[PDB]
């Protein structure tokens, strides 16, 4: 996912 | 899905819903269940940042990095974003 997103 | 992955999807669903304290609480259960898995710390740090809880975020980042190996395929965008903050910090 993107830098601003969770995993 | 394992129980960890189910609890993690719930925290992530709360996070995507903009329910950050609620997500933090689920992420705490990830940390408790799997203390050497960086994902709980990383996810908890994002939810904290959304809440303006910067000090606890720093603590979660430092803790999660203790359980993270090298990452050898880092995206350029990631490096630009990290180096921007690193340098802003150092000024
Ligand atoms: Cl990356």
């Amino acid at each position: 996912s993107r830098m601003e997103e969770v995993d | 899905m394992s129980q960890f992955e189910k609890q993690k999807e719930q925290g992530n669903s709360l996070f995507k819903q903009g329910l950050y304290r609620e997500a933090v609480h689920c992420y705490d259960q990830l940390i408790t269940a799997q203390p050497q898995n960086p994902v709980g710390y990383s996810n908890k740090a994002m939810a904290l940042i959304k809440l303006g809880e910067y000090t606890q975020a720093i603590q979660m980042c430092q803790q999660g990095l203790r359980y993270t190996s090298t990452a050898e395929h880092v995206a350029i965008r990631s490096k630009l974003q990290y180096r921007l903050e690193l340098a802003q910090g150092a000024v």
